[PDB]
DNA sequence: CATTAGCGAGAATTTTAGTCACGGC
RNA sequence: GGCUUUUUUG
DNA sequence: GCCGTGACTAAAGGCAAAAAAGCCTTCTCGCTAATG
């Protein structure tokens, strides 16, 4: 390849085609004159080195460098290594019709549908606005549509909405851990330079709007449209192959929005009364002439499935809340009503939402986790729920507490003074002791935020639920654990050491109050460490990823019955206390190898080579079986393939 | 008491500790490092001196030439920084030294001179710090990094059995030189001590013991103990001590004297020794048997046979007594051999060498150093000298010196550069006394065994290596020896110098590519430190122990500043007050306590003596006198930290903030942020952008003016005085009285950069912020820096923010912002950027340059002069062309803009080779350039003359000549008055004798000026001439770029909104940011909360000083209301009295105070929350900080009130448009036929092979195989889709991968036969 | 006017698995 | 346009 | 005398992106250009 200048630049290939043409040709014009024995051998070697380098460098011994001071490339190393051909060239690529950006959050957009830059579109679409733009006679000749497209007319955006009205796109983020990475999605044009994203999606990307760079690329063909529109819509992508629980969980402000809601107070403005229905309720609340939350009896409307396949309705009157009353308008019709008459943390919903797939289907269980989005961000914006430095409660006790802690130890180090113990004894005590203070503060500092006094409707102090906003925050779930909580007002904790010891002396402060110098110090090496473990983390695990590819990329299903009864029996997993697992969900969705017998002999409660599901397992839990025999994969009898039954029913 | 500078705005700050040294000078290491690199030393102990001594002289083989160093300067550099910096050269100084020559006569006595020669001769150009303390190589600023290594010297290192099944502990020890080979020995499973070299294979260790002409009797000596036995009648005897009775069984009854000692068949024990020792018996008689496991110390032979009887090493039997018996040997030499007190590890090595004669150790020795040689005897001997006592070839310099003496407990800390026999010997002592329990391995992370070394090291090797290199090959001149012919320039050549020092500073390891985009990077770069490098780990190799933080690290390097990603604890920062000693060790500030009295006295300690004193807690609380208030105290000694009475205590830290570096140190409110956010919080604050404009921040840590001055980006007041003109590019201080030199004292002139590139694209500029006629002192501030306020360190800005979701527009992380800050532009930067078009001379005519350009419209040249370069301010536009450079064919290979940037043209620059012509512009620009610079000149020279006519005048007037006619007549007139007066004439003519100098060699300095701009400017070879664009771009905010607290709470914008939908308050004032709270209590970096609450204490009193200044009120009223602001707090350090301030002084203050007070606080003697409350009470504002809201789009009042306040936001470095590109169809790579990559190239996204497999994961296959096949590398059938796709069928076609068949004829390539087969 | 570079073109650390030599009863 | 070397984002 | 044993050696260690820089052997001489 020539660069600037009359300098030509060279690879590493051609100098040792060089070097080796040089030789053989020295050692040709050598022999023809018959040149003394000793140095001929000297050449032959010579050249048997260099053919070695040319075919391979470095394998055998020194390598040859050159004025980089490196060894030069070889066949070998062209073809073999991260850098060789398959690895950078055959199994990955790049592709034209792509783009990178950065994701932007996008409250009011559909499930179905993404954002996406006008800069974007025009650039991708270039070659479908040629074609469309000849076919409306717009312009004739290739070249007058290429002015006109560059000149942004206004014919152009009009056309160019026109073709992307449901032309799909596909949508991945590097490194694209699993297979939910890829998505596809219908865009819509957004003004800005920046990709507008759905946000449910974002917690199966695992991306947090913290700058990470998306990836476009767009179908071409007629199959590979529909094959996106068949397979990678995120509304046929809900329930996850790792396991069955949803994957469109709502996060954070949703959930924290959805707690607010459903929790009731002990007396607020307009309470009491009885309304004739949901609708009404919201007529009350945007008035303000009610509180949000507040128990009343107001007449609601629930439909069930329980018949062959039929809707029946009824209608009686339930103590329930005022915004329990609201969330039930985005309620679809089977739901029972009582699924949604708790404090409706972030467990419950996803469990919640899942019983929506579990009988509605797949259009309904969508439109309602839409709604879910929108009420949920609505109210949480009229939440207003924020933290403040008077928020986090310092516990009264906490302090005296670590003043009698230190008694025990001006006492336990005495021991050590007196010789009475050892260097180990002291350590266990004073771990025990400082741990046992560590609980007793938790402990406390819990029982004063978890509730808060008010007075009642009689004129008395009443005990509920606090309306402290870390409590919101920790107990719903939403973000954060009780850990957090204890790290937030209460003491730290014992400290570890880089190699595993714990020091003595425990961060007796908290991050409300000041921290001493030492103690930051000493915390800073389980957060370095952890940095650490992190970074290093996913160099070691992704490569492990990639061992697992190719082990089983040879897996394709090809039969639907291998016609074997060989199989595994199963049993709940035991360690000699409580089950770890229960017997239910290992053996779901799997087949029978053999019927399943009765406790009373020679009865047949499950027939042999039938698929297990919901509807058979309780008749499990009824029976109470200790265990069964399953079909699994590794006892089909079909080679170069798996046996349809013997997978059994799939997770997607 | 306070300067004039900052008496403009006083910013209060709380904390309760004094402090006893101040921050000292942030570059001391860096500077004062290469300081000592080029002056003079007497000593002969650094630097180029050293380095010369330990090359010169040379001697030549016949010893009849000598050549010698005598004396070394260093010229002066041919041009400054900034000129450097605009042509593209390197600032450097040419080197001057003196050689000597010296010749002696075969025919004399040694030591005759025959002749001498001293000649001064080149040696090459040396770059030289700037004033800054940078590099400067093309144009370019380049630092160097100070590369931190392990200490040359000896370690004890042990395996934990890890590479053992059973686990059992192996201890090696490894000897690490300066400079050389290295040397490990090692202890095997069977335990067994070997040696090995360079790393190579295991060797038994015994080979190198009679290497140095030792016979197996002296080692045997010198590794065990004796024990002898003399033969009484058919018996043997042995004189037993107690203390040898450590952990034996007695095998036989202990007696002496008659009477027993010692029971019989079980183990000794404490009271027997006790009563042996009690009756002091020395003799004892020992059964034979016992002594069958006895090994023989020394030889014994027979003097009548004359036979070996028994050599040494090895065991003795019944006959062998015979046959000693015999031969009349009555006494008997063995070794101790206690197993569990002194193992014979050394005697099982005896009984595996291979030979003891040494010739045929020497021999095996050089067949291990090179395989496959012949074994000569001498080149082997002096391959061993050469190795191990070479003084050139093997060094372990001063410092492995000192470490090795202090390891082995020696005394004296001086010897030579090479080791001896002793000091193998008492190595192998001790890592046998390691083996039996004795002493204890070392710590490799301990900072006793590592050092920094700086860049004058650096240079220091390089330049001595390149000194080895030119002496080899004047050795080799000198070889061919000449009768005086040649003149001592001839045989030395500066080329291998020259380049080795240039090569290293430019492309080295630790020549990192300095960024200086805003004064706290380029800080916090310049003391970095890092382990990579040569001589060091690299970013694999690296375990999990190096990364680690050690309990010795505290003071000396941050523990949570530093990179976070493949490298993490390698580039771990330096600390505030930490400095390197002479040695090269890490040393701290310490505070002696003596009686309990913490006095000033200031001590360094370095790591280790740290482990043997105990260091109290900077935040501990203090009387008056020094007494700790209560004896208790917290304190640490060796990693631990634990209560000690006030009595042990012995040095306390000077300071909270020697824990930290600068850059961690900006974060305020530190102490109640997790160290994960704290980390990532320094690391985006590094990476912050200048603003348009800069506020200072409202909360700060109080060492901002340090920083900022110590950066050398703000021009510094070199001396006092006042102000006489001031300029946005100039200015002109006239020094006072007091600081006036001598003779020619004048003025001092400062020059101001405007709007030069960065090395990051980022807008460098210079901003005056000084009022003419006002007084100002030395090391004051005189011009705000990018990112400066009145000499404080201001990156972004201050916002309202609310912590508050909103509809979901800041759903994860986002953040929500407000049309009104883009309507200040507060947020709106300045990129530059460089178009270089070179012009060079190919075949088919060489590369012309000019406005004539064929098959181009009227609209490309309507931008361009006749000259062919466009026109200064024009508004360019992506796509447009720049300068027309054409080659006949005619072939128009002209510049062309970037595509997708648009922007506006504001300097060219034109750059002609020496000999060449130069165009119209070319004159153009060359003569403006000169114009600029004679005017600059001349503005001088008027000012110098002006003050050299003053005092004509003034001479005049007492000469006699009356001073109304010297006002009257011509000022130039006065030098030509007539001179009568004889008293004063004898001044009054020697005026005109220094005037006509002064003006001779100004006329001189202009010309050189001159001849310096006409002069051609250097080029790379074969390039005729070049021309350099600068581009000008505002970046407004746009959704999507990366915005960040102080905190590491980051984010992303997420969509500009009209502000009448923003929140606001009663008063009607919006909200311009609305954060996301739910990252709170995640992050649980709860310190921003306190932050913000700061934040509206700030304001509280910044709203009312607003309200008397709108209303005009008195001074009086509002100088007590600051008054009381200031004196707020609990026992602050920090009083100001306003008494002393005058009127207009008050009222500067007040003015400057409209955008609120702002506040400090040390990083780790912050404010507590009492204070904060009782500073909100001042204000007007609700205690708790929680005040309502309103919707603007429902109207209506939230139910909870929410928190709000001002806090200090930054913009990143992350644009957009930097990242949003795409590709439909463009170039293709030659060799592949695949799309490229990269935006520069206007390349597509890389099809990651992670979701390949995910796509192949799913059913999707057709998807796949068209990313596959058609949209890669297809050029057969991607052409035909084209097509295709115009037609609107959506129709595809398979292929076949044309990168598939470039693998087939690689494979093809070797002796492999591949082939495809039939359908 | 007189001397000489010169370069254009040509040429001369961690971890694991596997294999191989010695050796032990 | 290939390689090398850094720096940075996730 | 064959299996055990230890000693020696080959092979891999994340994904994508950006931003910079700097190179593509070295020795030798005749007419043109660099130099005095
Ligand atoms: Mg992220
Ligand atoms: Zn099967």
């Amino acid at each position: 390849v020539p660069l600037d200048g009359g300098r030509f630049a060279t690879s590493d290939l051609n100098d040792l085609y060089r070097r080796v043409i040089n030789r053989n040709n020295r050692l040709k014009r050598l022999l023809d004159l018959a040149a003394p024995d000793i140095i001929v051998r000297n050449e032959k070697r010579m050249l048997q080195e260099a053919v070695d380098a040319l075919l391979d460098n470095g394998r055998r011994g020194r390598a040859i460098t050159g004025s980089n001071k490196r060894p030069l490339k070889s066949l070998a190393d062209m073809i073999k290594g991260k850098q060789g051909r398959f690895r950078q060239n055959l199994l990955g690529k790049r592709v034209d019709y792509s783009g990178r950006s950065v994701i932007t959050v996008g409250p009011y957009l559909r499930l179905h549908q993404c954002g996406l830059p006008k800069k974007m579109a025009l650039e991708l679409f270039k070659p479908f606005i040629y074609g469309k733009l000849e076919l409306r006679g717009l312009a004739t000749t290739i070249k007058a549509a290429k002015k006109m497209v560059e000149r942004e007319e206004a014919v152009v955006w009009d056309i160019l909405d026109e073709v992307i009205r449901e032309h799909p796109v596909l949508l991945n983020r590097a490194p694209t851990l699993h297979r939910l990475g890829i998505q596809a999605f219908e865009p819509v044009l957004i003004e800005g330079k920046a990709i507008q994203l759905h946000p449910l999606v974002c917690a199966a990307y695992n991306a947090d709007f913290d700058g990470d760079q998306m990836a476009v690329h767009v179908p071409l063909t007629l199959e590979a449209q529909l094959e996106a529109r068949a397979l990678m819509m995120s509304t046929n992508n809900i329930l996850s192959p790792a396991n069955g629980e949803p994957i469109i969980v709502p996060s954070q402000d949703v959930v924290l929005g959805l707690y607010y809601m459903t929790r009731d107070c002990v007396n607020a403005k307009g309470e009491g009364m009885v309304l004739t229905g949901p609708k009404e309720a919201e007529r009350l609340y945007r008035s303000g002439l009610a509180s949000l939350h507040a128990r009343v009896k107001v007449r609601i409307t629930e439909y069930e499935k329980d018949a062959n396949g039929e809707l029946v309705a009824k209608t009686s009157l339930k103590d329930t809340t005022v915004g329990r009353a609201i969330l039930w308008m985005i309620v679809p019709k089977g739901l029972p009503y009582s699924i949604v008459n708790q404090a409706l943390g972030k467990k419950a919903i996803s469990k919640m939402l899942n019983t929506c797939y579990r009988i509605l289907g797949l259009k309904p269980t969508v439109i309602f986790a839409d709604q879910i989005m929108y009420t949920g961000f609505a109210y949480a914006a009229r939440s207003g729920a924020s933290v403040g430095i008077d928020d986090m409660v310092i516990p009264e006790k906490k302090h005296e507490i670590i003043s009698e802690a230190e008694a025990e130890v001006a006492e336990i180090q005495e021991q050590f003074q007196s010789g009475l113990v050892t260097a180990g004894e002291r350590y266990n005590k004073v771990i025990d002791i400082w741990a046992a203070a560590n609980d007793r503060v938790s402990k406390a500092m819990m029982d004063n935020l978890q509730t808060e006094t008010v007075i009642n409707r009689d004129g008395q102090e009443e005990k509920q639920v606090s309306f402290n906003s870390i409590y919101m925050m920790a107990d719903s779930g939403a973000r954060g654990s009780a850990a957090q909580i204890r790290q937030l007002a209460g003491m730290r904790g014992l400290m570890a050491k880089p190699d595993g010891s714990i020091i003595e002396t425990p961060i007796t402060a908290n991050f409300r109050e000041g921290l001493n110098v030492l103690q930051y110090f000493i915390s800073t090496h389980g957060a370095r460490k952890g940095l650490a473990d992190t970074a290093l983390k996913t160099a070691n695990s992704g490569y492990l990823t990639r061992r697992l590819v190719d082990v089983a990329q040879d897996l394709v299903v090809t039969e639907d019955d291998c016609g074997t009864h060989e199989g595994i029996m199963m049993t709940p997993v035991i360690e000699g206390g409580d089950v770890k697992e229960p017997l239910r969900d290992r053996v779901l969705g799997r087949v029978t190898a053999e019927d399943v017998l009765k406790p009373g002999t020679a009865d047949i409660l499950v027939p042999r080579n039938t698929l297990l599901h919901e509807q058979w397992c309780d008749l499990l839990e009824e029976n109470s079986v200790d265990a069964v025999k399953v079909r699994s994969v590794v006892s089909c009898d079909t080679d170069f393939g798996v046996c349809a039954h013997c997978y059994g029913r799939d997770l997607a | 008491v306070y300067s004039y500078t900052e008496k403009k705005r006083i910013r209060k700050d709380f904390g309760k500790r004094p402090q006893v040294l101040d921050v000292p000078y942030l570059l001391s290491i860096q500077l004062d490092s290469f300081q000592k690199f080029i002056e003079q030393d007497p000593e002969g102990q650094y630097g180029l001196e050293a380095a010369f001594r330990s090359v010169f002289p040379i001697q030549s083989y016949s010893g009849n030439s000598e050549l010698q160093y005598v004396s070394y300067r260093l010229g002066e550099p041919v041009f400054d920084v900034q000129e450097c910096q605009i042509r593209g050269v390197t600032y450097s100084a040419p080197l001057r030294v003196k050689l000597r020559l010296v010749i002696y006569e075969r025919e004399a006595p040694e030591g005759t001179v025959k002749d001498i020669k001293e000649q001064e001769v080149y040696m090459g150009e040396i770059p030289l710090m700037t004033d800054n303390g940078t590099f400067v190589i093309n144009g370019t600023e380049r630092v160097i990094v100070s590369q931190l290594h392990r200490s040359p010297g000896v370690f004890f290192d042990s395996d934990k059995g890890k590479t053992h099944s059973s686990g059992k502990v192996l201890y090696n020890a490894r000897i690490i030189p300066y400079r050389g080979s290295w040397l490990d020995f090692e202890f095997d499973p069977k335990d067994n001590l070997f040696v090995r070299i360079d790393r190579r294979r295991k060797l038994p260790a015994t080979i190198i013991l009679r290497a140095l002409n030792y016979t197996t009797e002296q080692i045997l000596d010198l590794f065990f103990e004796k024990v002898i036995f003399e033969i009484r009648d058919n018996k043997l005897q042995m004189e037993l001590v107690p203390e040898r009775l450590r952990g034996e069984t007695a095998s036989f009854d202990i007696e002496a004297n008659g009477k027993v000692y010692v029971e019989k068949g079980r183990r000794i024990t404490a009271r027997h020794i006790r009563q042996l020792e009690k009756d002091d018996v020395k003799l004892i008689e020992v059964p034979v048997e016992y002594i069958a496991g006895k090994v023989v110390a020394k030889d014994y032979i027979d003097e009548s046979t004359g036979e070996l009887i028994c050599a040494a090493n090895m065991e003795l039997s019944l006959d062998l007594l015979a046959k000693l018996s015999q031969s009349g040997h009555k006494r008997i030499e063995t070794l101790f051999t206690n197993d569990l007190d002194h193992g014979p590890y050394i005697s099982e090595t005896l009984r595996v060498d291979p030979t003891n004669d040494r010739l045929s150790a020497l021999v095996e020795i050089y067949r291990m150093m090179r395989p496959g040689e012949p074994p000569t005897r001498e080149a082997a001997e002096s391959l061993f000298e050469n190795l191990f006592f070479s003084e050139d070839r093997y060094d372990l310099s001063a410092v492995g010196r000192m470490k090795f003496n202090r390891s082995l407990l020696r005394e004296e800390i001086e010897g030579s550069g090479i080791l001896s026999k002793d000091d193998i010997i008492d190595v192998m002592k001790k890592l046998i006394d390691i083996r039996n329990g004795k002493g204890e391995v070392d710590d490799i992370d301990h900072l006793g065994n590592r050092r920094i070394r700086s860049v004058g090291e650096m240079a220091e090797n390089q330049f001595r290596v390149g000194l080895v290199r030119v002496e080899r090959a004047v050795k080799e001149r000198l070889s061919l020896g000449d009768l005086d012919t040649l003149m001592p320039q001839d045989m030395i050549n500066a080329k291998p110098i020259s380049a080795a020092v240039k090569e290293f500073f430019g492309s080295s390891q630790l020549s990192q590519f300095m960024d200086q985009n805003n004064p706290l990077s380029e800080i916090t770069h310049k003391r970095r430190i890092s382990a990579l490098g040569p001589g060091g780990l690299t970013r694999e190799r690296a375990g999990f122990e190096v990364r680690d933080v050690h309990p010795t690290h505290y003071g000396r390097v941050c523990p949570i500043e530093t990179p976070e990603g493949p490298n993490i604890g390698l580039i771990n920062s330096l600390s505030v007050y930490a400095q390197t000693n002479e040695y090269g060790f890490l040393e701290t500030p310490y505070r002696k306590v003596t009686d309990g009295v913490v006095t000033d006295e200031i001590h360094y300690l370095s790591a280790i003596e740290e482990g043997n004193y105990v260091i109290a807690q900077a935040n501990s609380n203090l009387d008056e006198e020094g007494h700790f208030v209560e004896d208790l105290v917290t304190c640490r000694s060796k990693g631990e930290s634990s209560l000690f009475s006030r009595d042990q205590v012995d040095y306390m830290d000077v300071s909270t903030q020697q824990v930290v570096s600068v850059g961690a140190s900006l974060i305020p409110f530190l102490e109640h942020d997790d160290a994960n956010r704290a980390l990532m919080g320094a690391n985006m604050q590094r990476q912050a952008v200048p603003t348009l404009r800069a506020d200072k921040p409202l909360v700060g840590t109080g060492m901002e003016r340090a920083v900022a001055v110590d950066s050398g980006v703000t021009a510094v007041a070199k001396r006092g005085g006042v102000v006489q003109y001031v300029d946005a590019s100039r200015i002109v201080i006239k020094v006072n009285e007091d600081e006036m030199y001598p003779g020619e004292a004048g003025i001092d002139i400062y020059n101001l950069t405007k709007y030069t590139r960065s090395n990051q694209n980022t807008c460098i500029n210079q901003m005056p912020c000084v009022s003419l006629g006002e007084p100002v002192e030395r090391g004051d501030v005189l011009a705000d820096g990018p990112s400066t306020d009145l000499g404080e360190l201001a990156l972004g800005q201050n916002m309202r923010v609310a912590f508050m979701p909103w509809n979901g527009y800041n759903f994860e992380d986002s953040i929500l912002v407000s049309e009104r800050v883009v309507q200040e532009d507060r947020f709106t930067t300045i990129h530059i950027q460089e178009l270089a078009c070179v012009s060079r001379d190919t075949k088919l005519g060489p590369e012309e340059i000019t406005a004539d350009i064929p098959n181009v419209g009227e609209a490309a040249l309507s931008k361009l002069d006749e000259s062919g370069i466009v026109y200064i301010g024009a508004e360019v536009t992506g796509g447009d062309i720049l300068v027309g450079k054409v080659t006949p064919k005619v072939k128009d290979s002209s510049l062309r803009v970037p595509n997708g940037v648009s922007g506006t043209v504001i300097d060219v620059q034109v750059f002609t080779r020496d000999g060449v012509e130069k165009d119209k512009r070319a004159l153009e620009i060359e003569e403006m350039q000169l114009k600029q610079a004679k005017k600059d000149l001349s503005e001088e020279l008027q000012i110098l003359e002006a003050g050299l006519f003053s005092r004509i005048r003034a001479v005049l007037v007492a000469g006699g000549v009356e001073a109304e006619k010297l006002d009257k007549l011509p000022r130039d007139r006065w030098l030509e008055l007539g001179l009568t007066d004889e008293e004063k004439q004898n001044q009054l003519e020697q005026l005109a004798e220094q005037y006509d100098e002064l003006k001779h060699e100004f006329e001189k300095k202009l010309e050189a000026k001159r001849r310096k701009i006409t002069q051609g400017d250097d080029l790379a070879p074969g390039v005729l001439k070049i021309v350099k664009v600068y581009l000008a771009v505002k970046r407004r905010i746009q959704p999507g770029d990366k915005m960040a607290g102080r905190h590491g709470n980051k984010g992303v914008i997420s969509k500009i909104n009209p502000i009448e939908d923003m929140p606001y308050d009663e008063n009607g004032t919006p909200v311009d940011i609305v954060l996301n709270p739910l990252g709170v209590p995640s992050r649980m970096n709860i310190g921003q909360i306190l932050e913000t609450h700061l934040g509206m204490a700030a304001k509280g009193i910044g709203d009312k000083i607003n309200a008397m200044l709108k209303q005009q009120q008195e001074v009086a009223k509002l100088r007590e209301f600051i008054q009381r602001a200031y004196d707020l707090g609990a026992d602050v350090r920090q009083k100001v009295d306003l008494s002393t301030f005058s009127d207009e002084e008050v009222m500067r203050l007040a003015e400057n105070l409209r955008k609120g007070m702002p506040i400090a606080t040390p990083v780790f003697d912050g404010a507590k929350e009492a204070e904060i409350k009782e500073l909100l009470k001042l204000g007007d504002l609700p205690t708790s900080g929680q005040i309502r809201l309103y919707d603007g789009r429902t109207g209506e009042q939230f139910e909870r009130p929410v928190t709000v306040g001002y806090m200090y936001m930054l913009k990143l470095n992350h644009l957009v448009d930097d990242k949003m590109h795409a590709r439909s169809t463009g170039s293709y790579s030659l060799v592949t036929q695949q799309p490229l990559g990269g935006k520069a190239q206007f390349g597509g996204q890389r099809f990651g092979e992670m979701e390949v497999w995910a796509l192949e994961a799913y059913g999707a296959a057709y998807t796949l195989q068209e990313m596959l096949t058609v949209k890669s590398d297809d050029v057969n059938g991607r052409t035909k889709m084209y097509k295709n796709i115009v037609d609107g069928n959506h129709q595809m076609e398979p292929g076949m991968p044309e990168s598939f068949n470039v693998l087939l004829k690689e494979i093809r390539s070797l002796g492999i036969n591949i082939e495809l087969e039939d359908e």
